[PDB]
């Protein structure tokens, strides 16, 4: 609740969104064709 | 707040390990999501199973910008210290030859990071803790590891919780690692609450060990983002420190 508190779960959030979700989807389908091309 | 805690043990980092002109061999490059609280030796083993196919001797090693990684920082501060500012994804040239004297030794041995990664657990406890692991039996502490090392939340943090409560902690283990800094890191003893009881604060903390902090104005990152001075250093002990116990707190320069 307190505004440093919220802060840190907001910066969290926004971390993962640009960090993990952004390549989430796109590296388990590259990694998928490199084994399929091999 | 169990909120942060598997917001912190969840992150990532989008990794692109290439290999080096010299090596020899056609390699495309690996993609891999890399948890920022683990080691890259946990995930060096794909590494080797993805190149192995390309290629010689097995001793690998990671280097990013031309400095070697250090297999005994947490993934998470390594990328905090060296890639943050740069773009995405994590550009890491992997080695197989040429292997080096400075760097540590090979990728060391499962059971040694355990005990590296428990070394940090007592030493840590020993600073906020009486003592609690020394209570607690050595069927547990094969849970802490396995919980990392595959990454169970619950598995891990179940015995985690007794590590992070305090009767109604006596010093916030910490490491501040320096960009440009002639030491690897400043570790010093400072306490969650001054001579009034007043719960202390991050900026106290770098006040009173790392005042060069505050012309070349810094950042101080940790888990990736920059947490308000503001925040109580106890709570961040508590919940934004590392599986290992400690508060890895980056100063990284800004653009």
């Amino acid at each position: 609740r307190p505004r440093w508190k919220r802060h840190i779960s907001e910066q969290l959030r926004r971390r993962d969104r640009l960090q993990r979700q952004a390549f989430e989807e796109i590296i388990l389908q590259y990694n998928k064709l490199l084994e399929k091309s091999d | 707040d169990k909120d942060v805690l598997r917001d912190v043990w969840f992150g990532r980092i989008p990794t692109c390990f290439t290999l080096y002109q010299d090596e020899i061999t056609e390699a495309e490059p690996y993609y891999l999501l890399l948890p920022r609280v683990s080691y890259l030796t946990l995930v060096t083993d794909k590494v080797k199973k993805h190149f192995q196919k390309v290629m010689d001797i097995s001793e690998i090693w990671f280097e990013y910008e031309g400095t070697p990684l250090k297999w005994h920082y947490p993934i998470g501060l390594l990328f905090d210290l060296l890639a943050s500012s740069s773009a995405l994804p994590w550009n890491i040239t992997v080695h197989f030859k040429s292997f080096p004297e400075k760097d540590l030794l090979h990728c060391p041995s499962k059971d040694a990071i355990e005990a590296h990664f428990m070394s940090c657990m007592k030493e840590a406890d020993a600073l906020k803790h009486s003592q609690v692991i020394n209570e607690m039996q050595k069927k547990d502490h094969k849970q802490l590891w396995m919980g990392l090392q595959n990454d169970r939340f619950d598995q891990f943090w179940a015995i985690n919780r007794k590590l992070m409560e305090y009767p109604a902690f006596r010093y916030i283990p910490f490491r501040i690692y320096q960009t440009t800094t002639e030491r690897p890191f400043i570790q010093k003893l400072f306490r969650p609450v001054a001579a009034d009881g007043q719960l202390h604060t991050l900026g106290d903390l770098l006040k009173e060990v790392c005042p060069s902090a505050i012309e070349k104005k810094n950042q101080v990152m940790i888990h990736g983002i920059e947490p308000m001075l503001e925040t109580p250093l106890q709570w961040l002990s508590e919940h934004l420190s590392y599986p290992d116990n400690f508060l890895h707190i980056s100063i990284i320069p800004q653009p």
